């Protein structure tokens, strides 16, 4: 039980989901019932890769073999249905948690803010965090960071810099990844002034290192063969806690070149983050279909994707080239279609392409291109400001 | 308040066998221009056993061994009597409406005998449906040249055998019975059309019996009966017995199998009359194209065994379908969906090749059977005959195109 | 396939159910059969496919344990496999299971003729109590 | 149909004094029956 245990705990904090249902069927094949803890692990590795059905194909396991989920359980959905923004499931959570005598905690909340953020429910998403402060609680730091994400998103510049100085006003040191917001944020409204005025506070950072290395990379101070070495260097150091903090780093870093003009060099940001496990669901390239699966990506970081796919789809045929911008229950509806992922990647692909990306008669969440069409059809420029 | 808030036949057809203890429960003897029926004149609720709906006496029925050597039970013929010897000489194996045919014309000659009375409700030579009564212009309408032919046989064995034992040295007890041959050979269509055969046991003998049994032959066929026969040995008494557990409402028809397992064919050899939803009517396909059975079954919800196929569109005649489709399995093999339509639209193609072999269609036959005005009985049995394989051919283009949509 | 709030086919549980006898697994087996009847589908094609498995992978101690519950249950089993399991069963001097389908074939409404007779004998002729 | 089987048989036979003291164990060696005084 500790071995087990221990190993699919590892697979969960790194997104191996292979390797995690590997155990999983050595020890049924050894007449072993994994316990509560085990099947947390592996649930935790199936929203890493965003396999959703997978994962709750293993939460419903759970209750067959009598290892009833804990409150670590709750968790790792949550999170994991956080990042592709499935508010429609993190409210089934939220509406079980209650019945399964479970009171709210703070992550819970974290889990919310996020979810809804990245479902373009902004409203609801600081009504959230509007109605946390009420049942008191201790927001923590990836709540300010959870918050602040919301207004980046919604180009707040004025509650931005509010909700930004007071991180620092309590001594905190703010992340890296809030300060790639800060730069979305001025770079969205072409605050060019407040954007230098940031970059030389990353510049000097004599006590953390990432900050130096990252915002000496955005200015372009480091694109050299020799002098990739060191961004690369900050990438592995990072590349330990998993791939759940990996995601937040490469969604904000890419969101802030996007804006700042820095597109040719989101393009080799993304490029690193596939190689190192990050973006698992990104691309898929067979015979049928030719995807790209933006539901969990920032709208800066959906960009680059899209910009790199539709580069190398002029390259080369598959039956259907899809972008996958809502991945969930909210596809059977009107309102996905409706959503702020579908409709910037409709209007991106809409004044790149012409009118050779279509929505789909049978799913809300899809952007289809047929074969017929793909013949019809760099396609995108990526060029440094 | 109480304030403020097909028909029945002859009133002594009932009374004439009630008074001999005939007893019918919940049920009631409805006449329409296409015969007699039995019909429930209430709610009959289902029970956790078989109802009893009617019960005959034995005394009111006419039978006769079904193997040699011929006993009649009742025993109405006297010893000594010449038709005994008519009966006998007939074939053991092929001449049993014959020896029927006999002891029925037989009994409309005895005073006493029940079927005196009883006989006034058969149907007449042009009320028959039996194509022994068919003349040669109904059967150019069957457009099958092996049911014509097995007719002729028919009624070329039927004449044959009147003419032998019915010439004129043979004496006034037996002239009377069938003074012509048309009188004999309704007697052997009434033989043929309402004849039951059942294993009984009489006392301590169990034999095989062929019977006429009064008010029981006016149970038409279904190859889903809500009913069935039993012969119940103590007091000598055939029994109506309503499935166990099956509800019938008010006014459905009360139904028997005839003929378990036999295509539309036998049933118009034997009762002149075909059904367009036989779950046994087949089809004479190459087998060049095939489809999946299991497939086939799964799309219609057809459950069990071959032999006892049931539905849980889909009626009887795609039961058929499925027993007459050229079918491939190979225990749990998937069919492939590119390869399913290209075999479906090879059987639509040689389904439909069949059907333009008919002069006429299957609604032309409809409307002509509609605006028939002096049609003998046989002739729109000929043309119903015809007309039910073309539905049938019709039900099996439609069940696979849906066959080979649900396979997506 | 059931948490994606798909039905499953009858065919998809006969393909299940078949590969549980050719393993032995007659509790694995038995779970799918209780899902099929939950399913409302029709269990009896299942059930027989279920026993002659069991009884050609060499398991028919379970195979008798399952076709007893089927047959005790109501369902009425095949002549072929009738006479399958009473001959199986008394070539490894199993009379008690033998006894027991037989008694349940009459019930059904299958009569024992001079083969099944024939193979209860078999072991009846060697237990030294003519 | 099939019979329903009863085989059931019971045997008399004669003992050996073997069979005879496992009845017993047990031997009866004084011709008393009940004493006097105590009635016991
Ligand atoms: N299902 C059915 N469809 C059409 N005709 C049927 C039928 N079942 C029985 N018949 C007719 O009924 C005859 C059997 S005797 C049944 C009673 C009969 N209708 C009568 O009035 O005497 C057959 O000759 C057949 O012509």
């Amino acid at each position: 039980m500790e071995t087990y245990e221990g190993i699919i705990f590892a697979c969960g904090k790194g997104g191996l989901h292979e390797d995690a249902r590997k155990i999983l069927q050595y020890m049924t094949a050894k007449d072993v019932v994994p316990s509560s803890k085990a099947y947390t692990g592996v649930i935790e590795a199936f929203g890493q890769a965003a396999l959703y059905e997978e994962a709750l194909v293993a939460f419903n396991t759970m209750h067959e073999v009598g290892s009833n989920p804990s409150i670590e359980t709750f968790h790792s959905l949550l999170y994991s249905f956080a990042r592709g923004g499935l508010f429609k499931e993190s409210e089934v959570i939220l509406s079980r948690l209650v019945n399964s005598g479970i009171p709210r905690n703070r992550d819970t909340f974290n889990a919310t803010i996020e979810a809804y953020k990245q479902g373009g429910k902004f409203e609801e998403a600081v009504k959230t965090y509007v109605d946390m402060e009420k049942s008191r609680c201790d927001p923590d730091e990836r709540t300010l960071e959870a918050v602040l994400s919301v207004y980046s998103c919604a180009r707040l510049v004025d509650e931005c810099r509010e909700q930004f100085e007071e991180m620092k006003a309590s001594d905190i040191l703010p992340s890296i990844m809030c300060y790639c917001m800060m730069l979305s944020v001025y770079g969205k409204t072409e605050s060019w002034d407040d954007v230098n005025e940031l970059l030389e506070e990353m510049l000097s950072n004599r006590v953390s290192n990432i900050h130096q290395v990252i915002g000496q990379m955005i200015k372009g101070n480091y694109d050299d063969d020799s002098n990739w070495q060191i961004v690369e260097y900050v990438l592995d150091k990072l590349n330990s806690e998993g791939c759940g903090l990996g995601i937040r780093f490469y969604n904000a870093l890419l969101d802030a070149l996007w804006w700042l003009g820095q597109k040719e060099r989101a393009a080799r940001v993304l490029n690193e983050a596939t190689k190192r496990g990050i973006f698992p669901e990104l691309f898929r390239k067979n015979k049928l279909v030719w995807s790209v699966d933006v539901h969990r990506m920032s709208e800066g970081g959906m960009y680059t994707a899209l910009s790199v796919w539709l580069n190398d789809l002029s390259d080369i045929l598959p039956q259907l080239a899809v972008v996958v911008s809502v991945r969930g229950q909210l596809e059977k509806s009107s309102a996905a279609r409706e959503s702020p992922i579908t409709r910037a990647a409709f209007s991106f692909l809409q004044d790149h392409v012409s009118s050779s990306f279509s929505f789909t008669g049978w799913n809300g969440g899809r952007i289809m291109c047929q074969r017929s069409q793909l013949k019809q059809l760099n396609i995108v420029a990526l060029t440094n400001s | 308040f109480p304030l403020f808030q097909l028909e029945s036949a002859d009133p002594d057809f009932y009374k004439i066998g009630y008074v001999r203890r005939v007893r019918a429960y919940g049920v009631e003897f409805k006449e329409g221009p296409d015969g007699f029926g039995i019909y429930a004149s209430k709610d009959i609720e289902p029970r956790r056993r078989a109802r009893v709906i009617m019960e005959i006496p034995h005394e009111l029925m006419i039978t006769i061994r079904q193997k040699h050597p011929w006993m009649f039970f009742p025993d109405i013929v006297p010893i000594g009597h010449p038709i005994f010897d008519i009966i006998n000489s007939t074939d053991p194996e092929r001449d049993w409406d014959l020896r029927l045919a006999c002891l029925l014309l037989f009994s409309f000659d005895r005073e006493d005998h029940f079927w005196r009375l009883y006989g006034d409700f058969l149907p007449a030579a042009d009320e028959c449906s039996s194509l022994l009564l068919a003349t040669e212009e109904d059967l150019a309408e069957l457009q099958d040249p092996q049911l014509v032919s097995t007719i002729r046989q028919q009624q070329k064995r039927v004449l044959e055998f009147w003419e032998k034992n019915w010439h004129s040295g043979v004496p006034l007890k037996i002239k009377r019975l069938a003074e012509d041959a048309e009188r004999f050979i309704w007697a052997v269509s009434i033989a043929q059309t309402r004849c039951i055969s059942m294993k009984t046991r009489i006392g301590a003998l169990v034999q095989d019996l062929n019977m006429m049994i009064p008010y029981a032959d006016m149970l038409n066929h279904s190859f889903e009966p809500n009913c069935f026969l039993h012969w119940r040995p103590k007091d000598r008494i055939l029994e109506v017995m309503s499935n166990a557990g099956q509800a019938i409402k008010k006014g459905e028809e009360m139904t028997i199998n005839y003929m378990p397992g036999q295509k539309n064919n036998m049933l118009m050899e034997r009762y002149g009359f075909s059904t367009p939803v036989n779950p046994w009517d087949a089809i004479p396909f190459s087998g060049d194209s095939r489809i999946h059975l299991n497939s086939f079954l799964s799309v219609f919800n057809i459950f069990g065994l071959p032999e006892e196929y049931y539905h849980d569109f889909v009626d009887g005649a795609v039961i058929a379908a499925a027993r007459t489709l050229p079918t491939w399995s190979d225990i749990d093999l998937p069919p492939i969906p590119s390869a399913e339509r290209k075999a479906v639209k090879e059987l639509q193609d040689e389904c439909r090749k069949m059907l333009a072999e008919y002069p006429t269609t299957s609604e032309q036959d409809q409307k002509l059977l509609d605006s028939l005005s002096e049609a003998r009985t046989t002739f729109a049995t000929a043309v119903k005959y015809r007309m039910h394989r073309k539905m049938f051919i019709g039900k099996i283009i439609k069940a696979l195109d849906i066959y080979q949509e649900r396979l997506l | 396939e059931l948490g994606a709030g798909q039905r499953p086919l009858p065919e998809t549980m006969i393909a299940l159910v078949r590969l549980s006898g050719s393993k032995g697994n007659a509790q694995r087996g038995l779970e799918l059969l209780a899902a099929m009847e939950k399913l409302n589908y029709d269990i009896r094609q299942a059930w027989l496919i279920l026993v002659e498995e069991l009884v050609r992978t060499n398991h028919l101690e379970e195979a008798n344990k399952v076709f007893l519950k089927g047959a005790r249950g109501g369902m009425r089993a095949t002549d072929q496999l009738y006479d399958l399991m009473i001959e199986e069963d008394c070539k490894a001097g199993d009379h008690s299971n033998a006894l027991d389908i037989s008694y349940e074939m009459e019930a059904a409404g299958r009569f024992a003729t001079t083969f099944h007779f024939n193979c209860l004998l078999s072991v009846q002729a060697t237990c030294g109590i003519p | 149909m099939i019979d329903r089987y009863k085989h059931q048989q019971l045997r008399i036979g004669l003992v050996s004094p073997q069979q005879i003291s496992a009845w017993a164990t047990g031997e009866v060696t004084k011709p008393y029956t009940f004493h006097y005084k105590t009635n016991k």
